């Protein structure tokens, strides 16, 4: 899921 | 710097969608308490929702304000997507209204005042919500709204809602907008007072029978400025529901007799009325 990773 | 499972211990589940696990967790580092959303990649693969998933992210990402559930972090690994999600600790709108049955006037007043101040907020930003209802508006510690629920919101059609708060627009062009959340309102405010919502029928099409005929009726006992509120929201016309935006938006919204003691400005900060 390339890109997902997020925060904040 | 990206989190990761085992950053977090993991507690009871708090709930479980058709395809997700939503479990209450404490981040080790701070003590944190989270509602953390995991989803299976292999069933959201197999049903084409990568781009469905990724829109939930990024609509909730843009939501900072005190009545919308805040996304604080997403992360992955081999088999899951992880949601962190702020804990919703009293839980749905829809369960106090069966508990107590319907809401005096003070309640009702005040828990559509915070939904107005959501919706102001939500389509300021240009994003339609379109499943608006009492399950998906979570109720946080303090007793104040957590609206939730983005996968099926639009930003600035498809065929998406529930059945008794779907707007006739959508079952007569599929194109939603603004607008319809305001319907979505107008039957939320009448099942806070009626305790039920107003197009009721045996299944799913008579429901919809009613709504585009405006088939519906007010109980005597229903407060006279709540019921001018809902029929000036419950109108076919979505030009013509008071708050959208042919009409001016919210500020003649906000100004209608029943919020007349209301203060928009510390809503979030006021201590709800107790729902008895
Ligand atoms: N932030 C939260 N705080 C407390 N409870 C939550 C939170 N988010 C979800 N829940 C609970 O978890 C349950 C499932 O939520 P989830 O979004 O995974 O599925 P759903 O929206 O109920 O159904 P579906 O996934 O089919 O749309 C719901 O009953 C909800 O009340």
């Amino acid at each position: 899921f390339p890109q997902f990773s997020y925060s904040a | 710097r990206k989190k990761r499972p085992e950053d977090f211990k993991f507690g009871k589940i708090l709930g479980e969608g058709s395809f997700s696990t939503v479990v209450l967790a404490r981040e080790l580092a701070t003590s944190r308490e989270y509602a953390i959303k995991i989803l299976e990649k292999r069933h959201i693969i197999k049903e084409n929702k990568v781009p469905y998933v990724t829109r939930e992210r990024d609509v909730m990402s843009r939501l900072d304000h005190p009545f919308f559930v805040k996304l604080y972090f997403t992360f992955q690994d081999d088999e899951k997507l992880y949601f962190g999600l702020s804990y919703a600790k009293n839980g749905e709108l829809l369960k106090y209204i069966r508990k107590i049955g319907s809401f005096d006037e003070t309640c009702t007043r005040f828990y559509t005042a915070e939904i107005v101040s959501a919706l102001e907020y939500l389509h300021g930003k240009g994003i339609i919500h379109r499943d608006l209802k009492p399950e998906n508006i979570l109720l946080n510690e303090d007793m104040h709204i957590q609206i939730t629920d983005f996968g099926t919101a639009k930003v600035l059609n498809s065929f998406v809602g529930t059945a008794q708060y779907v707007s006739p627009e959508l079952l007569t062009e599929k194109s939603a907008c603004k607008s319809s959340d305001l319907w979505a309102l107008g039957c939320i405010i009448y099942q806070l007072v009626a305790g039920l919502p107003p197009f009721r029928a045996g299944n799913e099409g008579l429901i919809f029978a009613k709504i585009i005929k405006l088939e519906y009726d007010f109980p005597e006992k229903f407060f006279p400025k709540a019921r001018d509120l809902v029929e000036k929201l419950l109108v076919l016309d979505a030009t013509k529901r008071l708050g959208c935006e042919e009409m001016e938006g919210y500020g003649p919204l906000k100004a209608h007799p029943f919020f007349e003691s209301v203060t928009w400005e510390n809503l979030h900060q006021q201590t709800p009325p107790k729902l008895t």
